[PDB]
DNA sequence: GGGGGGGGGGGGGGGGGGGGGGGGGGGGGGGGGGGGGGGGGGGGGGGGGGGGGGGGGGGGGGGGGGGGGGGGGGGGGGGGG
DNA sequence: CCCCCCCCCCCCCCCCCCCCCCCCCCCCCCCCCCCCCCCCCCCCCCCCCCCCCCCCCCCCCCCCCCCCCCCCCCCCCCCCCCCCCCCCCCCCCCCCCCCCCCCCCCCCCCCCCCCCCCCCCCCCCCCCCCCCCCCCCCCCCCCCCCCCCCCCCCCCCCCCCC
């Protein structure tokens, strides 16, 4: 019977969270820039993965998206996944 | 001096460290809430009322860090191979437009 | 000689409605066919697959349409959507 | 007789999409009566929509016949459909683009 | 009465993979008897391949469990394996690296 | 019903007789499930059209091992082809 | 003269200009030679798995069509 | 006699507008079809093959060539050159995945 | 600035490979009607999992400052298309 | 006669001697929770065994089309001269990394209720199958027509050089 709205969550991938996902790619040195790149690169791969989800979900007729609907929504697009279905 | 200058690590050395230590381990690298909310936030903008698994916002996170690490990667072989070894946004287009994807 | 299927006379039809004065090469009518196929031979898998995910037996236009939907980029999907409707509709109504 | 094709209001072979679907099937699966109906116009749907791009393609180039190039033309052209349709169209060429560096004498 | 994978000579289940076989049929398709038979053997030869080579680094780590940090370290590690599983391994990171010229 | 089919006991079995005193964690296992299921989709898909292709509606043996030789990177190919022939013709030993 | 020397500097300078290349470095031809040796292998495998399969002698356009749509390369305009 | 001399890089821009106006191909076909041919003999001996299949490799091919230049040549481009060199093809196909 | 030499464009033209229009066929689709069988939708039903609410505490995050580093720019040279 | 004998110029090259506080790192150690691990049935599930089709192979027959060749036609390779371009170095300022400080929001632990979803069970609208009728599309053969595309002529504009 609630509420709370969702905004600007993108703001949630830090700058500290991004330096570390670049470490582990081995980079050394980020320009000041990288990171609202980075933050509108991440909203695009998720919008097209939640998008094709979302609709495994609703064809299904459910109200709730489950690992495997992420699942084949990630390999339609080519980025299977090992570990919850594939 | 008194208690002389201050240790500090050259530029450089700290990162490097850190790349040895992210590379060796394998923890999921964002905020566990903070993603939550931006799933449910682009889900929410497609449809409403959804309710999530929590094992599909796990997957969504381990895709999307894998993805950006990968990325990350090339975004560093765009850089070197500009003579530079810090990243800039046009190394990172530079990665996508080579792979085929765009925004 | 075995007959060989192809979807040229379908593809000279819909050009006729569309540019009633242009015609086809015989390269660019073989391009279209290999289209065609393409096309159908995406839509009816992911729709099969659909199918299965759903412990389902039967491929309904309700499968061909989620597919449309993943297939298509936006526009192109909202318009095809709007074209299968259209005739599913018309047929649906008739003897 | 009347034809599910033309039942429909199309011109794209409902019955023969129909046969098609019952292949592409589960073992032992079936397909709904509407589903070629509605396959067969997504199907139309799209030829009509390239063959009107490639159609103008060749309008604009003051010739009768769509060819490859104009069918390359067309489908690089539109956003969507560049998007939609990866496979190498051959004898179709590349759309022509000099890079603004290349380009020069400067002043 | 012997199971058709002992008289295969196979851990991997005949039967199963014979049922797979024939609901991916394709209406009037028939699958052959040796055909599951077949299929068997690869699967269960490509799962033996990839814990030979996941055991062989959870050892050298001095530890009993081969976990998905051990299957990363052996495909990425195996040119082979590595070519032909592209999927994304949740939690096993990436193979250490850095570019001589960031050092 | 509610049963769902794992390779989880089958892949166990071969890595004791790899790794007699190696265990596997169940993320591990789920990942070799994956894994397995994944290689099993492409190679009856690939054996499915290679029939298809030749006007065949018979998945046999054959077209299991040409869908490997498109599948494995050559060694792996070689060895696996090797395995699955060797059991091909032990079972038809039996009968 | 080998056959790879076939494909010449000329053909190699003509396909980057469709590419839209101004300058080129005198190794590029080499390097070219050995990238289209590649490419041609992975097709050229693939097209006669499928021919030995069908029991012929003849490489097929459909095999070779198959072959490049397996390796995400789909053709269109002479068959399939 | 006659000292007429266009400067480096003219005739260059003449070509990339003719071959990109064009749709032919552009590897002369008997060297490509022995190249074929021969890397095919590694494969399986006495073999034979149809004309079209000869045609939609070199079709294949040439796409696969010109695109891969338009790659290089971007990864020329940034870093900041106007020729193409080894080291921007070998960029060019590690990032797509290619990798050698 | 001008010439000098080229390429390029525009409009027009012609032959020929390509395309088309025709007739003819026939095994094979296509459609029909009737009968029978089967996939599935509703309708509970019960159980399982997902938000949600609570509280406590420390690691994560942010901001700030300073300095070292690194990128950009410019010039020049030999060298390579 | 250019190369040869100068000429000085950056370029390196030992040489001096520690560091040194983190930075791992590696060994040890110990709770802990999850991972097995029996039990416990049990619906499943895979094997067998006739009984009945059946599709595929295989030899044969057919016959376009592949390779090969000859005659005719064309792209390639070339050595050379030139100039720009890539590279290298130097210079400089800005920017980003290291560190510090303070803070707080993410995490962790619990539960709990309610949604919602799956599972089953019931029912029935819907699809398939079948045979018959029919139309029918791909093919062959044909064969008149035609859009194209290379070519030509004339003119205009651009580029390079002077």
């Amino acid at each position: 019977r609630h509420r709370k709205v969702l905004r600007d969550n993108i703001q949630g991938i830090t700058k500290p969270a991004i330096r570390r996902l670049a470490r582990r790619g081995g980079v050394k040195r980020i320009s000041g820039l990288i990171y609202e790149e980075t933050r509108g690169v991440l909203k695009v791969f998720l919008e097209n993965v939640i998008r094709d989800a979302v609709t495994y979900t609703e064809h299904a007729k459910r109200k709730t998206v489950t690992a495997m609907d992420v699942v084949y929504a990630l390999k339609r697009q080519g980025r299977t996944l090992y570990g919850f279905g594939g | 001096g008194g208690v002389k200058k201050p240790h500090r690590y050259r530029p450089g050395t700290v990162a490097l460290r850190e790349i040895r230590r992210y590379q060796k381990s394998t923890e999921l690298l964002i905020r566990k809430l903070p993603f939550q909310r931006l799933v449910r936030e682009i889900a929410q903008d497609f449809k409403t009322d959804l309710r999530f698994q929590s094992s599909a916002v796990m997957a969504l996170q381990e895709a999307s860090e894998a993805y950006l690490v990968a990325l990350f990667e090339d975004t560093n072989l765009c850089a070197i191979h500009a003579k530079r070894v810090t990243i800039m946004p046009k190394d990172i287009q530079l990665a996508r437009r080579i792979r085929g994807e765009r925004a | 000689k075995t007959r060989k299927e192809s979807y040229a006379i379908y593809v000279y039809k819909v050009l006729k409605q569309v540019h009633p004065d242009t015609g086809i090469s015989s390269k660019a009518m073989s391009i279209m066919n290999s289209f065609v196929n393409d096309v159908f031979e995406r839509i009816a898998g992911e729709a099969s697959r659909l199918a299965h995910y759903n412990k389902r037996s039967t491929i309904t236009s309700r499968e061909i349409q989620t597919a449309v939907r993943l297939l298509l980029p936006g526009e192109l999907a909202k318009h095809a959507v709007s074209e299968g409707t259209k005739a599913v509709t018309k047929y649906t109504s008739a003897k | 007789a009347v034809s599910r094709s033309q039942r429909a209001g199309l011109q794209f072979p409902v019955g023969r999409i129909h046969r098609h679907l019952k292949s592409r099937t589960t073992s032992h699966g079936r397909v709904g009566a509407t589903a070629a109906v509605y396959s067969a116009a997504i199907l139309e749907y799209l030829t009509a929509e390239v063959l009107e791009l490639a159609g103008n393609a060749s309008k604009d180039l003051k010739v009768k016949r769509i060819t490859p190039r104009h069918l390359q033309l067309a489908i690089r052209g539109d956003e969507e459909l560049d998007s939609l349709i990866k496979a190498t169209i051959a004898g179709g060429g590349v759309i022509p683009h000099i890079h603004k560096s290349l380009i020069g004498k400067k002043g």
